[PDB]
Parts: C-alpha cells; sequence; structure tokens
C-alpha cells in the first residue's frame, strides 16, 4: 500500500548516500508539479482527554478522537464527514446532524476556533498544485523527540521537525518530498531525482530519519 | 495539551 511504497522509495534515495556524491546538484531534482494538494498547517495534542485537533492548509479542519474516529468539518463550515473506527463514512451537515454526533461536533468547534486564531500555519507561503481530488483525514500520528509524525488517509507522511521548525511533506503517490527549511523557504523534489543528483546532508539526514518513522508507522 | 508553532 501507501506506506510500503513510500518506504521503499525512500530507502532507494538513502542507500544511494545523496549528499556523498562528488558534485551534489540538489537543485535538477526540484520537481513544482509534484507540490502537495493536503498538509496539516496546525495542530493541537489534547490526547490526554479527547484526541488532537487538526487543520489542513485549505482551513479544513478534523480531529481523530481518543476513540480512534474521526469528525471533520470542510472549509465552508458546514458540511461534515464522519469516520468510524472501520473507516466507514458518513457525510452530514453542522445544520443537519444526528444529535448522536453532537458532542463531538462541540469539541471539534472549540479546536476549530482555536486554532484560526492562535496558530502559525504551516507552508502559508506555499501554493497546492493544481488538482480535481478527495479531502483526506488523519490516520496515525505519534510524537518523538525530534518531531510529530502524520499520517493521512491520501498516504501522505508529515514529519515536523521540533528543534529547528524544519518539515518534510511526504507523498507516495508522487514519489516526492517537500522540505520547509527553518527560513520557512520550501521545495519540492521527485525522490528519484535526488537519487540521482544528490542533496546535502542537511536534507539527506532529514530523509534517513523519515525512513525510521516510516518502519513506526508500518509497525503501527 | 500541546500545540503546534
Ligand atoms: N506556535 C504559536 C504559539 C503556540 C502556543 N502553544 C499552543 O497554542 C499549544 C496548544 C495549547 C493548548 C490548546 C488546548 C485547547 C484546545 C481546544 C479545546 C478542545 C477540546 C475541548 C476543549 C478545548 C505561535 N503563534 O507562534
Amino acid at each position: 500500500c501507501h506506506l510500503s511504497d513510500m518506504l521503499q522509495q525512500l530507502h532507494s534515495v538513502n542507500a544511494s548516500k545523496p549528499s556523498e556524491r562528488g558534485l551534489v546538484r540538489q537543485e535538477e531534482a526540484e520537481d513544482p508539479a509534484c507540490i502537495p494538494i493536503f498538509w496539516v498547517s496546525k495542530w493541537v495534542d489534547y490526547s490526554d482527554k479527547y484526541g488532537l485537533g487538526y487543520q489542513l492548509c485549505d482551513n479544513s479542519v478534523g480531529v481523530l478522537f481518543n476513540d480512534s474516529t474521526r469528525l471533520i468539518l470542510y472549509n465552508d463550515g458546514d458540511s461534515l464527514q464522519y469516520i468510524e473506527r472501520d473507516g466507514t463514512e458518513s457525510y452530514l451537515t453542522v445544520s443537519s446532524h444526528p444529535n448522536s454526533l453532537m458532542k463531538k461536533i462541540t469539541l471539534l468547534k472549540y479546536f476549530r476556533n482555536y486554532m484560526s486564531e492562535h496558530l502559525l500555519k504551516a507552508g502559508a507561503n506555499i501554493t497546492p498544485r493544481e488538482g480535481d481530488a478527495r479531502l483526506p483525514y488523519l490516520r496515525t500520528w505519534f510524537r518523538t523527540r525530534s518531531a510529530i509524525i502524520l499520517h493521512l488517509s491520501n498516504g501522505s507522511v508529515q514529519i515536523n521537525f521540533f528543534q529547528d521548525h524544519t518539515k518534510l511533506i511526504l507523498c507516495p503517490l508522487m514519489a516526492a518530498v517537500t522540505y520547509i527549511d527553518e527560513k520557512r523557504d520550501f521545495r519540492t523534489y521527485r525522490l528519484s531525482l535526488l537519487e540521482e543528483y544528490g542533496c546535502c546532508k542537511e536534507l539527506a539526514s532529514r530523509l534517513r530519519y523519515a525512513r525510521t518513522m516510516v518502519d513506526k508507522l508500518l509497525s503501527s | 495539551p500541546l500545540a503546534s508553532t
């Protein structure tokens, strides 16, 4: 599936030792056609009580509740998507929703209200690529000493590093990685071209770490 | 609770 493909793609680049080239030509691996459509722009870890709330770059909001269910509010402010633990999806609206979801809608709004007003948008300067097509939800997440790892249902894996605020957005369908550096500049690369042309030690180190993180996701 | 940047 997506994670197995991502692992293969990362291993292939990492095995090639991209930073150890005679002449690294990192810029030759850039491909703006592979810029992602979706990534996580902000998040709140309230997992001691309710779960993890997050906002995607399209200003939609989601919550992965502690009971392994998900509720998504589209950026129109009314459309909802509810995903049961099985993955069973239901579409509804805030204006017309079963009373059984009132509590979870209320929790999502508390998350939304906080995030719209008070957190920075990751990738605020990134224009998504032109698309056609499905809104993803948060499948899994965890935190380590160095990063928070966010796995979306479209296969994308996002890794936000705590120390220096650098970020990776990995897509196994594009076989691409977007790297946001500490200055918030960003580049999108085709992983196969990073294997061909190489890259700096900073990006190579984060791609080695990313492979370790995908191993963790695979082990659930 | 923890927050993004
Ligand atoms: N990076 C920001 C500054 C970040 C300051 N830190 C945070 O905002 C971390 C998150 C703090 C906890 C918020 C918890 C409340 C969530 C809402 C909720 C959900 C369910 C029930 C009740 C309440 C910057 N601007 O630089």
